[PDB]
RNA sequence: ACCGAUAGUGAACCAGUACCGUGAGGGAAAGGUGAAAAGCACCCCGGAAGGGGAGUGAAAUAGAACCUGAAACCGUGUGCUUACAAGUAGUCAGAGCCCGUUAAUGGGUGAUGGCGUGCCUUUUGUAGAAUGAACCGGCGAGUUACGAUUUGAUGCAAGGUU
RNA sequence: UAACUUGGGAGUCAGAACAUGGGUGAUAAGGUCCGUGUUCGAAAGGGAAACAGCCCAGACCACCAGCUAAGGUCCCAAAAU
RNA sequence: GACAAUGGUAGGAGAGCGUUCUAAGGGCGUUGAAGCAUGAUCGUAAGGACAUGUGGAGCGCUUAGAAGUGAGAAUGCCGGUG
């Protein structure tokens, strides 16, 4: 129930391949200038 | 005789032997004392005679 | 490192050959083909590069054996499963899929390395007598017994 | 007088760390593992400096055999004949000739075939 | 030219602030600002304040156009770590590490 | 046209206008050395000598007389406390083939 | 021919002090801006912290301030290379790309081929499924005083020496 | 080409297979106890597929030279299809 | 110059490298010392030089002398980071 051998920098960096965030929708607004989330409440309300 | 160029009698002084200072000197970990026994312990050895 | 010619890319010339297995011993034939595939008959032979040629067995279904080898000489194979051992006699492996019988035989006389696998992909075995490689213009090659 | 052992151990360890340049993992970083690798490296080179004289000799023989099999002959037969002829060419030289000037090699075979 | 802005001693683990720094690396100032206002993290708000300062320096000290800028570099180094303690099962005590971060952003127009 | 000379303890296949490296010879940089041990002579005419082609010589001029790259010899025992370090620099001589008097 | 901040007193600074124990008692860590505070007026982003300019200075050396290595560790950018492959990871042989040195039969990477079961201790014998080490950065083990015996060196010699 | 005498330093007192001559055991044991050798211990290198003790042979260093030993010559893999 | 000779554990014996301090002699240094970093350099080995970057006051050479003189392992001690 305890690590038999210490993990190296290669194996440790290989396990963190899918560990990341993803860019959101960010729908353009028709009259505001700033961006907004899709299907949200603002000046764009999606597109 | 000049103090900046002294010279002792040829073959009248020698360097002392130092044990436990590498394995290339000849006297390594055991320092020429064998392996185990009562003669390898610090301050060991039977009384003379 | 004085002077010793070493073969490499843009210096090696591979040709095509057509060997006939009409009445020829399996082992005796395979042995000869193996050397040709590795290219040990070339004067510019190099061990760290492929300098062998391409071979093409035409017949292969007329291959013969010696003694009672068609009844014995079973071919075992495991499927990595508890009690998953399958077998098949050489004689029964010559009637159906006889091309695999020659392939394995000639593939068992090659080194099991990266180059060994690439050198074993230059062999083409058939069962009839018509090969679809007339664009390579392969010539006949007599077996130097 | 006290004697500090500074600027003497790092200089000795740095020399060994620079000798292990191009290793994979922490074999080119940690001094402990590096030393072990360097030690083994030296033991391999020494043993690989005697195996290089056998590998190249095996190559020449192979080439000669192939070039000597194009004139209906065998390496053993050719070598024997050459010795009886009185020729003293090296195996590395015999192979070099065959590869290049093939015409010259043909003549050599004839001489060896005349000595049976 | 090139303009930069750094935020020293930022109470936030460097491994958590390096996840939002891989979303605005090589993007435009406009896009980057929009992506930081849509990302749901505890570093977005802090990183957005640093990016804003970097743009102001390039429009005042260098008087460059802020309508054609592009995030060139963006990384986060480690800083002084605080040592804390919390009790365990028996009379033992585990150790806690409160690491900080040194966020840095270099904005440029991509011209020598 | 090429020839096969035998210097030092091996054989070398040299040709007109070619640099070669042999064992430390007894000469001075800028002198002229002539080999009298010729075993083969290629090119137009083919002359195959028995032990050596009688009446065959090759002239060359010494270029440099330095040493080779330093080699570090290092061996040791697995558990037995024993090891040995040593350096080496094989001396050599660079020459330039001039004429091949068949 | 003592030590020079893990040394030297337990204590160069807030020492028998933080702290620990009902009590007798045990007992640390921690030195260094500059010649002179001339210790960043003033402007910009920000709630602030922090930064970018501008200034003082020989030099930010800027109040986690001489030098600032690692066994370390954590990153950003790039030249070669990698997704049919079985590996004490190196060594010898070797294409192809890319460079240009303390200038010498140069340097970096490396498609493929051959060979190859870590180090120490203890054992008749250890790749061992026997022991020890997460990463050694610093410290850490035949010494001195009197005697005895043998060898080298020098002075004088039937005398030698306090 | 060693040997003996006198003196200064020592380490060793758990040995192991193999082939012979024997005891003990059951003409059992990779058993155990003696005698005569050799190797390992403290010996790398080639052969026995891998294999301290079997067979051949003892590595001062370098070379892309040559001749042999045990064992070998269809392919893996040097040399007789 | 021949002529032989040169595997190694416990252990005998011999020859050297480097570290801190002292003496005498001769030297270097704000035109940049020690230390630190990098390099394709020299010696049979321990090791020794140069050049460039950082650094901002001491430091090495010759011949002797004296030692708190050399670190990879002790479930070693202390700090730092995995």
């Amino acid at each position: 129930a305890v690590p038999k051998r210490r993990t190296s920098k290669t194996r440790k960096n290989k396990r963190r391949t899918h560990f990341k965030i993803s860019v959101p929708g960010m729908t353009e607004c028709p009259n505001c200038g700033e961006y907004k989330l899709s299907h949200r409440v603002c000046k764009n309300c999606g597109s | 005789m000049k103090l900046h160029e002294l010279k002792p009698a040829e073959g009248s002084r020698k360097e002392r032997n130092r044990v436990g200072r590498g394995v290339a000197t000849g006297n390594g970990k055991t320092s020429g004392r064998g392996h185990k026994g009562q003669k390898a312990r610090s301050g060991g050895g039977v009384r003379p005679g | 490192m004085r002077q010793t010619f070493m073969a490499n890319e843009s210096n090696i010339e591979r040709k095509w050959y057509v060997i006939d297995a009409e009445g020829q011993t399996l082992g005796r034939l395979s042995s000869e083909v193996a050397s040709i595939l590795r290219g040990k008959n070339k004067v510019t032979y190099t061990p760290h590069v492929d300098t062998g040629d391409y071979v093409i067995v035409i017949n292969a279904s007329k291959i013969e054996f010696t003694g009672n080898k068609e009844t014995d000489k079973v071919y075992y194979r495991h499927s990595n499963h508890p009690g998953g051992i399958k077998s098949i006699t050489a004689g029964e492996l010559r009637r159906t899929n006889p091309e695999r019988l020659i392939e394995n035989s000639i593939k068992g006389m090659l080194p099991s390395t990266r180059l060994g696998e690439k050198q074993g992909k230059k062999l083409f075995v058939y069962g009839g007598a018509e090969h679809p490689h007339a664009a390579q213009q392969p010539e006949n090659y007599e077996l130097r017994g | 007088p006290r004697v500090k052992g500074g600027t003497v151990t790092r200089a000795r360890r740095k020399k060994t760390i620079k000798l292990a340049k191009g290793y994979f993992g922490s074999k080119h970083t940690l001094y402990k593992v590096a030393k072990q690798q360097v030690m083994k490296s030296g033991q391999y080179a020494f043993r690989d400096r005697r195996q290089r004289k056998r590998d190249f000799r095996k190559l020449w023989i192979t080439r000669i055999n192939a070039a000597a099999r194009q004139h209906e002959m065998s390496y053993s037969r050719l070598m024997n004949g050459l010795k009886k002829a009185g020729i003293d060419i090296n195996r590395k030289m015999l192979s070099e000739i065959a590869i290049s000037d093939e015409k010259a090699f043909a003549q050599l075979v004839t001489k060896a075939k005349d000595a049976l | 030219m090139e303009a930069k802005a750094v935020a020293r001693t930022i109470r936030i683990a460097p491994r958590k602030v390096r996840l939002v720094l891989d979303l605005i690396r090589g993007k435009n100032a406009a896009e980057a600002i929009a992506i930081l206002k849509l990302t749901n993290k505890a570093s977005s708000p802090v990183i957005e304040k640093v990016l804003m300062s970097a743009l102001a320096n390039a429009e005042h000290n260098y008087d460059m156009n802020t309508d054609e800028l592009v995030v060139k570099e963006a990384y986060a180094n480690e800083g002084p770590t605080l040592k804390r303690f919390r009790p365990r099962a028996q009379g033992r005590a585990s150790a806690i590490n409160k690491r900080t971060s040194h966020i840095t952003i270099v904005v440029s127009d991509g011209k020598e | 046209m090429f020839a096969i000379i035998e210097t030092g303890g091996k054989q070398i296949k040299v040709e007109e206008g070619q640099e070669i490296f042999v064992e430390k010879l007894d000469v001075n940089e800028g002198d002229t050395f002539t080999f009298d041990k010729v075993l083969f002579v290629g090119g137009d005419s083919v002359k195959v000598g028995a032990p050596t082609v009688e009446g065959a010589t090759v002239t060359a001029t010494v270029n440099k007389q330095g040493r080779g790259k330093k080699i570090t010899v290092f061996t040791y025992k697995r558990r037995k406390n024993s090891k040995r370090k040593k350096g080496h620099r094989q001396p050599y001589t660079k020459l330039t083939i001039d004429k091949i008097n068949a």
